[PDB]
């Protein structure tokens, strides 16, 4: 147990436990699912209430006109990476006068989160960022982790009880490349409804859906515009 | 010039077993005097004086900075300061302001603390030491002071004739100067005592 | 790191200080210094440590440090730590003279040191000064003065004080024999040699084991007289003569 | 060890942040309620001595002429938060000629609380309630030492805040009025404190759209007590 | 054991266990091998698919440091990304100060001294990475290097980094690598990967082959094995 | 268990090293202070001269500016830094803003300087508590107090030091809602309050008053002995 | 005794000892290596073996003989990573002498400056004290050849016959019996005792391709590494 | 780096400094030495034996000059000595750059002891393990001082540091007097070093430096062989 104190201290098994504990902070937050077609990349999150009459905490937040991210984990590390995220997006607009390629922006994050996972004096960032974007070669779905690894993927679900969402995505990933937004969005939010206890339903007040498109700027819909998306659904087989 | 802003004249002269130093008394801006009691000779220990001439700011400034370093020297060591040691101390203080220099030219006169050996030297405004055996002069009316000392100085002189020689050298040269005058004070020191006299000069 | 650090800054659960009380006890296991006022003077006395017969003593002063021109100080505690404070304190008294061209008036010199000695008990993890030391001097405003520095930073203006656990019985003696009002130099020197007769347990009071320095305001000069060992001898024999009167009553 | 200054749990949060929530529990209670007519607010002073001056204890301060406040927990750390909350709403008027909205105040306030450590020390021990009338009508917000910022419609924080929030969710509905919500709040106050409810125990704070003045009632509050 | 906390402390017998602990963290990573022929260097990495949602070419371990220099990392992948950016930055200053390409013998010295500096202070930890360096030139030929987490760096003809470090170099040394061409090497690298535990107790995998030498005119790029698929056609015939 | 740091919290949310600084205040001599109609007054106890020292260097009552006073407790070293710092701020305020300094402004400086002095590690907090009394802000008498946590606060009658709980309970049954006019009556309230001293020797009380227009008026041990006589004159009505 | 943290950091123990530096004295001994230097004549000879356990491991990138300047060569024992970083300071500060002072650095002056860097790591804490050892040779004009040796503690000396690595106590005992009749050291008497000491302490009687020989001589003062052919010439010359 | 900045020395509850008392134990287990102040000079001597017959003697010196009239020896551990030697060289030139005059031996010990003070109080460093003996003939009278790793200093007539110093302390007290010559002082300085030496004493086992008024001078082995040539 004496090796379980700092980021610097290695173990006699070769595993640093402080990085292994920051993965556990990702499982505290709620579930969120991102996926993409050939032309459209949609990530869908799940709000959580604090009390019975407070507003629900937002998950999806706009970054750039072609980049939007989701969140899972500490809200302190959330806005701290967002302010680093927005600063790098407008520097390429100010210098190069082009939007950033999405694949090389995430490489700046892995260089950003590597220093506080090696030097003493700062904990690792407990955060579960899902990233959707548009470079010149189509849509992308990215995830990160507090071990500073970033994974390109075509579908991903992270957060609380998100293993049941992964099983739905693996047996329907062959259908995702062809279908358009009227069902591609509700292919995604059929995966959230297995990350729920079996007695309540995904309502209009606890879900956010963000869409960025090839000809569409990144747009966040919540609590009023979810009703054209929740129409035309079946119930759970209970 | 900047040296000619307030005037001044400091002369030192070596005798047989004694040494003398003299200066003027006039304080003033370029053509307007202010007072006739401006001190330009400062005691730095017994039997060892220093004279300053030039810009009246740096006269009062360096004499306080040198007093700052002398008292710290005479407490780390129980002895007093040697006259060669003070010359190296002043030359260090002027050279630190190599490009921001003080506008003064110091004249150091005094005896040895152990023996009776006199010592005279003068420095430039950036700290070039220059020891002699007969006299050193500094101030605005320098060229008049060389004309009097080259003709009146004798090698081995009692304190009687040494006082009379430095008196006639200061009176006849400063009266030729315009921005210096209004009284001359003379210090003559020796092994046994210190004598200070003021002279009857022209007050115009 | 964290497990290598010393405390030096942490209160007790009852509120007392952990390291400051320790440094105030090491001074009691050290030399003895005292002072006494007079109507026209002030004096200091000291105890010689390491009186081995292969030393030189060429400094003319070991416990006494003539600090500005009209002030001196004894010292007690860690001798290696003591040289830092004296070179600073002469340097505080000398930058005052550069600033006003008037000597330092013997109180705000002490508070200038007592703020420096205090600051190591506060911020910064550092070792405090284990040195208490005396003060003598003269000013325009009050005259002859004594002061009592502490590792905590406290100072007090005393009429007759000394060191504690080494010579704490002297303070009980000074309350019995120091009479107020008349305390002149010949009366104060004979009072001082009586005290060190008891506290220093060496019999007959060998003159190589003591050290006495005085200060008299004399014709506008304020001399500081470190009196030589030749006149320590007859000062002892004057007190040695007082035993002959002390046996007449019995 | 046992989770010292900056080290993750094997399961969840930092316990220094978790113990910062517990420091609010030894504070003083306070209730804020949002109504479409305006934002009412209340607090308990907890005055100990009669020689102790009553009007020196502040809990409602004035951040700006349309933004009120409420605090609980540590008073010593709350004076740091109120200081820059007054400054950076004033910097916004200097460079934009307009009033900063109520939500974007606490954006700047929640940046500074998430800065404990040695980077360029300890977390804070104070929760806050912010009332105000921006361009979207009246608003009410709440923050914690964890930086978790959220909008509430009616919120009670401080000591005995758990028993306050249970009965408070029954008496609230969407169509309240401001004259109704003030007496609806102080009934909850005298049921959670122990002293007799008078004009020296509590104080009120109301902000309106047309009445951006008068964020502090003073001895008109004596009329409200005798009416209930 | 006990004093094994800091990297700036010695054992009572004279070794640092924090360097020893980080070496066998590289042991748990999958096998990446390297080999050079007489006119080139051929890399090869066994890389396993995480579950299914990997998108066929993500998070690769065949980097590209310079115009003629690339890496074959294994171990903690995030720690190798920060270490690869040092070698990208180090080769740029040699260009800007001397005007020509970095020699591989000088490049491996600059990197290994940088890895050495994280094994001395108590504030930082040693790296958890080991990697390969291969290059080709006309005045120097082909070279192949090897850097451990401690910082020891010298040259090989062939190597392996991962679980099967010993189990791969047993059958590397039975090749006549001194005279083969690096087109015949590519079909021989793929069978070394597929012999030792490609998907036996694991789930799945995908082969990556990097490539530098005389046929690329000094360039470093991935193989056109996608073209004609000949590595898997020749290695899967070794089932019996 | 866990304290040994000013940045760590307890499992029930406490700062014990801050709370231990208030325990050092209770080792000090008691000092009381009330405000009145025009004349404010504060007194201290426990002089205890030791037969061989000068008593003008043990002073516990100082003035920051011309119309504000100071009384403290705790340990003598940390008070000297706070006093010397507060003299600078109440003088540099006058240079930047040409008004005199209010009594409320100088207490926020002392509290905020003690505030940031608690936050950073390796900075031992001040173990003193202070009483700031001044009828300076446009003819209005006020008195505040401080705390080692850094919380400035206003009372109308105050007691600190070793035995403050008895005196503060005494003044609640004694400070009349009838305002103590004829200000020698208000001074006699303090001498009656300081009569419950740790030993009550009578000649160990150093009362200092201020008539809100003049400077500080340190009382002599002949005028204060007259007020001790009339306190025994009112005590003759018990029989 | 273990008082405070004397077994962990560089502080004094009771009885004036300190353990974190004398743990570094047997930090050399994990190399499995032994180096011998002999001064007898107007020449100076280094001899040190190589240990090649792998046929995939190269031959030219094994050499412990390091060329500091043209007239100064050295050999390194101990662990490899601390050894090459120590040489980077020795190559650096030998050139600062030429720049600041305008002539070639003496071998005596350089061994001072290297040991002064190892001083501060013992003096200051949280700084690991470089568990390796350095032996120098060179020609000084009007002084003949010299052999110096540096310690991790910062201690240096100059002496005629040197052993290092693992087997000092057996080799230095052999050389005192050798250097007590000061016979004619004639540049082959020096090389033969440099071989026959190591060939009897290790007791191998080895093949011509496992050692290196560094040499410097009053005639050709350049540092010079011997060739495998002429190493074999001296090896068969002692076959009597 | 981090910037840790904490000292490794605090007070005991008894009031003693623990690590400084441990550093004097490493001083007492060093090579022995002796220094004698005569009526016209100061004599320094030391014990320089190699662990082998291989070690050259013309490489490392024990008696070491500071100025041309100031020398300095030690008893403790080897490599810590060369730090403060090079520190005292640069310090002694700074007096000469200001005052144009060679430094007196009293003023040098005022500043070298302040350097040894600074490693005892500052953060994370350890105190020295070397005591010194500092000599010199300035202003007629010669001087002989001794500085310890605590930071204090003294002024001896004759003393001995190193191993068996309590035996040499009694032997110098029973042999020295008020005055001798310098040539008589070296004779009683080897006879106190012959007390604790090994079975053989040659020109290369001891090493002697002197201080005449003509300046500082360390002796070549020609004189030291001729001095121990049957004159004890």
């Amino acid at each position: 147990n004496q090796y379980d104190n700092d980021v610097t201290v290695w173990s006699p098994q070769g595993r640093i436990h402080q990085i292994e504990y920051a993965m556990e902070a990702v499982k505290q937050g709620s579930a969120t699912v991102g996926l993409k077609s050939k032309t459209h990349a949609v990530l869908v999150a799940l709000k959580r209430a604090q009390s019975e009459l407070a507003a629900h905490q937002k998950k999806i937040l706009h970054v750039d006109n072609h980049i939007g991210i989701s969140i899972a984990g500490l809200t302190a590390d959330a806005r701290l990476l967002c302010n680093f995220m927005r600063q790098e997006c407008l520097d390429s607009r100010f210098v190069f006068d082009r939007p950033l390629p999405v694949s090389r922006l995430v490489s700046l994050i892995g260089s950003k989160t590597q220093i506080p996972t090696q030097r003493y004096g700062r904990r690792p960032y407990g955060v579960g960022l899902l990233i959707a974007g548009y470079d010149d070669m189509g849509p992308h779905i990215f995830q990160t982790c507090p071990s500073a690894n970033y994974f390109d993927c075509r579908a991903m679900s992270i957060g609380a009880r998100s293993q049941s969402a992964r099983t739905y995505l693996e047996r329907h990933m062959s259908e995702f490349m062809e279908c358009n937004l009227n069902e591609l969005v509700k292919h995604g939010l059929r995966a959230l409804r297995e990350t729920l206890p079996a007695e309540q339903d995904l309502t209009t007040k606890n879900v956010s859906i963000g869409i960025v498109g090839k000809d569409l700027e990144f747009t966040i819909y919540d609590d009023d515009d979810v009703s054209p998306f929740l129409e035309g659904l079946e119930e759970r087989p209970q | 010039s900047i040296m000619s802003y307030n005037g001044g004249a400091v002369m030192a002269m070596k005798g047989k077993n004694c040494v003398a130093i003299a200066a003027d008394r006039r304080f003033g801006i370029q053509a307007q005097m202010v007072t006739t009691d401006f001190q330009k000779i400062f005691p730095m220990g017994d039997r060892l004086y220093i004279g300053l001439a030039g810009l009246a700011t740096d006269v009062q400034t360096v004499a306080q900075r040198l007093k700052f370093r002398l008292n710290l020297y005479e407490l780390k060591e129980g002895r007093q300061i040697k006259p060669y040691t003070l010359m190296s101390m002043v030359a260090n203080l002027l050279y630190e302001k190599r490009f921001g220099p003080y506008y003064t030219e110091p004249v150091i006169a005094g005896l040895d603390p152990k023996t009776f050996k006199p010592f005279i030297c003068s420095l430039d405004l950036i700290g070039c030491p220059m020891v002699t055996d007969d006299f050193v002069v500094s101030g605005t009316c320098a060229e008049q002071m060389y004309g009097m000392c080259e003709s009146l100085w004798e090698p081995n002189m009692d304190p009687d004739h040494l006082f009379e020689t430095i008196s006639q050298a200061m009176l006849n040269a400063v009266d030729r100067d315009a921005v210096s005058g209004m009284g001359v004070i003379v210090h003559i020191i020796e092994k046994d005592k210190i004598t200070t006299r003021t002279l009857k000069a022209r007050m115009d | 790191s964290r497990r290598y650090d010393s405390r030096t800054t942490i209160f007790s659960p009852e509120g007392r200080l952990y390291q400051v009380e320790y440094a105030m006890e090491a001074i009691g296991h050290a030399g003895t210094c005292l002072g006494i006022l007079a109507n026209d003077g002030v004096l200091l006395a000291a105890e010689r440590r390491n009186i081995h017969k292969l030393l030189d003593e060429v400094f003319f002063s070991e416990k006494i440090y003539k600090l500005n021109e009209d002030m001196a100080c004894s010292v007690a505690g860690i001798t290696s730590d003591a040289n830092v404070l004296t070179n600073e304190l002469r340097l505080i008294a000398q930058r005052y003279l550069l600033q006003y061209q008037e000597p330092i008036p013997c109180e705000q010199l002490v508070t200038a040191l007592c703020d420096i000695k205090q600051a190591y008990t506060q911020f910064g993890g550092k070792r405090p000064f284990g040195v208490s030391l005396l003060y003598i001097g003269w000013d325009k405003h009050y005259g002859f003065q004594l002061y009592q520095s502490d590792p905590s930073g406290n100072y007090g203006g005393w009429k007759a004080t000394c060191i504690g656990n080494n010579s704490a019985a002297a303070v009980s003696m000074l309350k019995q024999d120091y009479k107020e009002g008349e305390m002149t130099l010949k009366s104060a020197l004979a009072l001082a040699i009586k005290v060190l007769n008891k506290t220093m347990d060496v019999s007959k009071l060998s003159a190589e084991k003591v050290e006495i320095a005085t200060l008299t305001r004399e014709n506008g000069k304020t001399v500081i007289r470190v009196l030589k060992q030749k006149e320590v001898e007859q000062l002892i024999k004057k007190h040695e003569e007082e035993e002959a009167k002390a046996e007449r009553e019995k | 060890y046992d989770r010292g200054v900056n080290t993750f749990s094997p399961e969840g949060r930092l316990f220094q942040v978790e113990y910062a929530i517990e420091a609010i529990k030894l504070g003083s209670t306070a209730i804020g309620i949002q109504t479409s007519e305006g934002v009412c607010l209340a607090v308990e002073k907890r005055i100990t001595s009669p020689l102790m001056e009553p009007s020196s204890i502040e809990k409602i301060v004035e951040i700006d002429a349309h933004i009120g406040c409420a605090m609980s927990g540590l008073i010593a750390d709350a004076k740091t938060l109120i200081d820059k909350a007054r400054v950076e709403t004033q910097n916004h008027w200097f460079t934009y000629n307009e009033t900063m909205t109520v939500e974007s105040v606490t954006q700047a306030v929640s940046n500074l609380a998430l800065q404990f450590g040695e980077e360029d020390s300890r977390p804070f021990g104070v929760a806050l309630l912010f009332g105000g009338v921006d361009e979207k009508g009246p608003q009410l917000f709440h923050m914690d030492p964890s930086g978790t910022f959220v909008q509430c419609d009616a919120r009670a924080i401080g000591s005995a805040s758990e028993g306050a929030q249970s009965s408070l969710q029954e008496v609230y509905h969407k169509s309240m009025t401001l004259k109704e919500a003030i007496k609806s709040s102080l009934i909850i106050l005298k049921q959670v404190m122990e002293e007799k409810l008078n004009a020296t125990n509590i104080e009120l704070a109301t902000v309106q759209p047309g009445q951006n003045f008068h964020m502090f009632t003073k001895e008109e509050l004596e009329e409200v007590i005798k009416d209930i | 054991t006990g004093y094994d906390l800091s990297a700036s402390t010695f054992s009572p017998d004279g070794r640092v266990f924090q360097v020893e602990y980080a070496m066998k963290a590289v042991e748990n990573s999958s096998t990446a091998i390297g080999i050079r022929c007489k006119d080139g260097v051929v890399f090869g990495v066994e890389k396993l698919v995480l579950s299914k949602l990997y998108e066929e070419g993500s998070n690769k371990r065949l980097f590209n440091v310079d115009r003629h220099v690339g890496m074959a990392v294994a171990g903690l992948l995030a720690d190798a990304r920060s270490l690869a950016d040092i070698a990208r930055e180090e080769a740029s200053n040699f260009r800007s100060n001397f005007g020509y390409n970095i020699p591989l013998k000088h490049l491996a010295d600059r990197v290994a001294m940088y890895v050495h500096a994280y094994t001395l202070y108590s504030a930082v930890r040693p790296f958890g990475c080991s990697f390969m360096l291969g290059s080709y030139s006309v005045n120097d030929g082909a070279q192949l290097y090897m850097i451990d987490p401690s910082g020891v760096s010298y040259g090989y003809w062939g190597c392996a980094i991962g679980k099967a470090r010993q189990a791969a170099k047993t059958e590397i040394e039975k090749l006549q690598m001194k005279e083969m061409t690096c087109r015949d090497i590519v079909k021989e690298v793929a069978k070394i990967i597929y012999i030792v535990h490609d998907e036996v107790k694991d789930k799945a995998f995908e082969l990556e082959l990097s490539w530098v030498g005389e046929l690329t005119n000094g360039r470093h790029e991935i193989v056109p094995k996608d073209i004609r698929e000949e590595a898997e056609k020749y290695a899967k015939e070794s089932l019996k | 268990s866990y304290d040994r740091a000013i940045t760590v919290f307890s499992p029930d949310g406490h700062l014990f090293q801050v709370e231990y600084a208030q325990e050092a205040v209770k080792k000090g001599s008691t000092a009381v202070g009330v405000r009145g109609r025009d004349i404010v007054v504060l007194g201290v106890e426990k002089k205890s001269v030791a037969k061989l020292q000068d008593e003008r260097t043990v002073r516990k009552i100082c003035a920051l500016d011309d119309n504000v006073c100071m009384a403290f407790a705790g340990l003598t070293a940390d008070a000297r830094i706070v006093i010397n710092r507060a003299r600078v701020e109440c003088q540099s305020h006058r240079l930047t803003v040409e008004d005199p300094v209010t009594v409320e402004y100088i207490t926020r400086y002392i509290a905020s300087l003690k505030q940031r002095y608690t936050q950073s590690n390796g900075r031992r907090p001040f173990g003193i508590s202070a009483l700031i009394v001044g009828f300076d802000f446009d003819g209005t008498p006020r008195l505040y107090q401080t705390d080692p946590s850094g919380t400035y606060h206003a009372w109308k009658a105050n007691a600190i030091g070793r035995g403050a709980k008895s005196v503060r309970e005494f003044l609640e049954k004694n400070y009349t809602d009838e305002a103590i006019e004829t200000d020698d009556l208000t001074i006699k309230l303090v001498i009656k309050a300081l009569l419950e001293v740790v030993q009550s020797g009578g000649k160990n009380i150093e009362l200092a008053v201020m008539r809100r227009d003049q400077s500080l008026k340190i009382l002599n041990p002949e005028e204060i002995e007259k007020y001790v006589a009339e306190i025994e004159k009112e005590k003759e009505e018990n029989e | 005794s273990s008082a405070g943290f004397d077994r962990h950091i560089t502080i004094f123990s009771p009885e004036g000892r300190l353990y974190q530096v004398e743990y570094a004295f047997k930090a050399i001994n994990q190399g499995g290596l032994t180096s011998v230097a002999v001064r007898g004549k107007d020449c100076a000879v280094i001899v040190t073996q190589k240990k090649v356990p792998d046929k995939l491991l190269d031959s030219s990138t094994v050499t412990h003989l390091f060329k500091i300047t043209e007239n100064i060569g050295c050999v390194m024992t101990g662990m490899t990573a601390d050894s090459r970083s120590q040489v980077q300071r020795a190559r650096y500060e030998a050139a600062n002498w030429k720049y600041k002072y305008g002539y070639e650095i003496p071998v005596d002056m350089l061994c001072k400056r290297i040991a002064d860097i190892s001083q501060v790591y013992t003096q200051n804490a949280e700084m690991r004290p470089l568990g390796c050892c350095m032996i120098l040779i060179g020609i000084d004009e009007e002084q003949g050849p010299q052999v110096y040796k540096c310690d991790p503690a910062g201690y240096y000396c100059g002496f005629k016959a040197t052993a290092a690595g693992v087997k000092q106590t057996e080799s230095t005992s052999f050389l005192e019996k050798k250097v007590k009749k000061k016979f004619d050291w004639t540049f082959e008497q020096t090389v033969e005792t440099a071989i026959t000491c190591l060939s009897t302490v290790l007791s191998i009687d080895f093949k011509p391709s496992e050692i290196e020989v560094g040499v410097v001589t009053v005639e050709n003062p350049k540092f010079r590494i011997l060739t495998e052919a002429e190493i074999d010439a001296h090896l068969v010359a002692l076959a009597e | 780096e981090r910037g840790y900045s904490f000292s490794l020395t605090t007070f005991s509850p008894s009031g003693k400094l623990v690590q400084i008392e441990y550093a004097l134990a490493a001083v007492a287990g060093g090579a022995p030495s002796v220094g004698i102040k005569a009526a016209n000079g100061v004599v320094l001597a030391t014990e320089k034996k190699q662990k082998s017959i291989l070690y050259d003697e013309r490489s490392v010196h024990k008696v070491e000059p500071i100025t041309k009239h100031i020398g300095l020896v030690y008893s403790g551990m080897g490599p810590d000595y060369r730090v403060l030697v090079h520190r005292a060289r640069k310090l002694a030139q700074q007096y000469y750059l200001v005052y144009q005059e060679p430094i007196p031996t009293a003023q040098l010990v005022q500043r070298v002891a302040s350097v040894m003070q600074e490693y005892t109080q500052s953060g994370g460093v350890r105190p020295f393990g070397v005591s010194l003996l500092i000599c010199g003939w300035n202003e007629g009278r010669p001087y002989l001082f001794q500085s310890d790793p605590s930071g204090a200093y003294f002024a001896w007539k004759a003393t001995a540091m190193g191993k068996n110093y309590v035996n040499g302390k009694t032997f110098l007290e029973k042999r020295y007097n008020e005055d001798l010559e310098l040539e008589d002082a070296i004779h009683t300085a080897i006879l106190t070093l012959k007390e604790s030496f090994e079975g053989q004493m040659t020109e290369d086992n001891i090493e002697v430096g002197i201080c005449n008024e003509a300046g500082f001078r360390r002796l070549t082995p020609t004189e030291v062989k001729d001095y121990l040539a049957a004159i004890a």
